[PDB]
RNA sequence: UGCAUGGCCGUUGGUGGUGCGUGGGUUGACCUGUCCGUUGAUUCAGCUAACGAGCGAGAUUAUCGCCAAUUAUUUACUUUGCCGAAGUCCUUCGGUUAAAGUUCUAAUUGGGACUCCCUGCGUAGCAGGUGGAAGAGGGUAGCAAUAACAGGUCCGUGA
């Protein structure tokens, strides 16, 4: 069902890339174009719903992608500045900076189970560190790498499932284990592939430029369904718990119920000859609560179910 | 603060070929130019890639003068090729003016069985 | 002897200008190309017996301003620790191949600003605003077309 405007809440200046939540609830973090990275704490209470805890100055250009270990402790976050930065989540201060990837570096990820930095960008190739902080494999493919996502659990013996988004189109699924073969790559998408996720379970994977949000086989490959976005949409992101998948456009947030196979809603909040704000990432909390949402004037809006 | 020949004419040239990238944003368009065309400085690609991002929030609209990217000329095909079910040329009775029937008898073809005056 | 000259320089004028290939107009000098808005700008936009290549403008070079990587315990400093002098319970000085560095200092490689963003006005662009170290060529210089002045210099020269 429908869900009304929460909160929106603002700290920041410049747009937002990407965004991010701890386990359970409080801290999310939003990587900003601004190169600052915030992390928040959740109140919930009445008129303000969070607000900023740090500030994460190190980067000499934008934030692109922020992700988190299990204990939300020692958080990870990247920029065009071709680096990568460990930072101690109490105490800011970088841990150790990493020195290696050539490109603009726009997607990061950890495991489950805080083992193997997923870096990558446009020198075509995913970088998989150490946690320690030096490079263990140097996977590759045809163009420059948008987005990763990491499947969820695996118990440690299973493979560590990752999905990649191209520019040029297509999308390759990986394994790891140790030497890290791809279990299938395809022509995903038919132009420019923007952002990858998962669903939950992880038996199906989600990517999509020509306004068609695509769900695909992570065991070998080949689609499942094809939906119809109206406008070209920029994340993608399942939601946990509940049967929803979800599609940032510019004309709103189109809220696929994924059994009833439809588009049930579609929210945007009210505001000649200019575009507007676009939603560049969403966010689903840990329980499937609430759904945050980046925009690109730099803002950040909250809605629950 | 005006975009010289030469920047514009390479910033057509960008989008008649490489539509199948670029977006309405500056930043993604500026890392774009750099792969697409070898340029010698910094400051020619922020020109270029501002001409570009120009021309993008104009396409998102009617037809740019002077620019073929490659999506359009496969959609002006079908747009073309198809012509509606029937003439629409037959009334099919015709209405024709007092004088303009006389001059369907001077010719010899009176009696059409298309009709006159009013 | 600069009114015999070379080079070099100032100036007309650092303004936005200059003129080729093929085509057309004219007996011909010659013209067209090189023409209703915009820009510092023959800057772009579009008209159109012209279409296409130039040179100058722009780009580029140099520096000033803001960034963080890369180095520096005998050519710059800082923090902490030692040993001094005063204060005389914790404050300030001076010294130190002594441990960690880089905010000041020094200088290389890159990042950064594009009318991109929003609102008005009129596609080219313009005015204001937010943010931003910096906003409208970011500031300041350097370089600077063709065509000439009987301008200057035979007291710069083994011109």
């Amino acid at each position: 069902a429908h869900f009304a405007p929460r909160a929106t809440f603002v700290g920041h200046n410049a747009a937002i890339e990407s965004i991010e939540i701890d386990n359970e609830h409080n801290y999310l973090v939003s990587a900003s174009r601004d190169k600052s990275a915030l992390v928040w704490k959740l109140n919930r209470t009445q008129e303000q719903w969070a607000t900023p805890f740090t500030r994460l100055i190190g980067h000499n250009h934008f934030v692109s992608d922020v992700s988190l270990s299990r204990d939300a402790s020692h958080l990870l976050t990247s920029s065009w500045d071709s680096t990568l930065r460990l930072w101690d989540l109490s105490t800011r201060t970088t841990k150790k900076l990493f020195l290696g990837h050539k490109k603009d570096v726009l997607g990061v990820t950890f495991s489950p189970c805080n083992r193997r930095i997923i870096s990558v960008g446009r020198d075509n190739q995913v970088k998989i560190w150490n946690i320690l902080g030096e490079n263990k494999a140097e996977l590759q493919c045809s163009s420059w790498v948008t987005s990763v996502a990491c499947a969820p659990m695996a118990d440690e013996t299973s493979p560590l499932v990752i999905a990649v988004g191209c520019w040029d189109g297509k999308v390759y699924i990986w394994s790891i284990e140790k030497e890290a073969k791809l279990i299938k790559e395809f022509k995903a998408h038919d132009g420019r592939c923007t952002s990858v996720d998962f669903t939950p379970d992880g038996k199906w994977v989600i990517t999509g430029s020509d306004r068609k949000v695509v769900m695909w086989l992570t065991e070998n490959g080949a689609k499942t369904i094809s939906f119809t976005a109206p406008s070209p949409v920029h994340a993608v992101a399942a939601c946990p718990t509940q049967a929803w998948i979800c599609a940032a456009t510019y004309e709103g947030i189109a809220v696929w119920d994924i059994g009833a196979k439809q588009q049930i809603d579609l929210v945007q909040p009210n505001f000649n000859a200019g575009r507007t704000p676009d939603c560049t990432c969403l966010a689903w909390a840990a329980d499937g609560s609430v759904l945050y949402s980046g925009y690109n004037d730099g803002s950040i809006r909250a809605w629950e179910v | 603060r005006i975009r010289t020949k030469t920047t514009k004419r390479a910033a057509r040239l960008v989008i008649e070929r490489f539509y199948g990238q670029l977006s309405f944003d500056f930043q993604d368009n500026k890392r774009v130019c750099d792969a697409v065309a070898d340029i010698p400085s910094k400051r020619m690609r922020n020109k270029i890639a501002g001409y570009v991002t120009h021309l993008m929030r104009r396409l998102e609209r009617g037809p740019v003068r002077g620019i073929s990217f490659k999506l359009q000329e496969q959609e002006r095909e079908k747009r073309d090729n198809w012509m509606p079910t029937t003439s629409k040329l037959n009334v099919p009775k015709i209405l024709v003016d007092p004088e303009t029937k006389e001059m369907l008898a001077a010719i010899g073809l009176g009696e059409m069985e298309g009709v006159e005056v009013f």
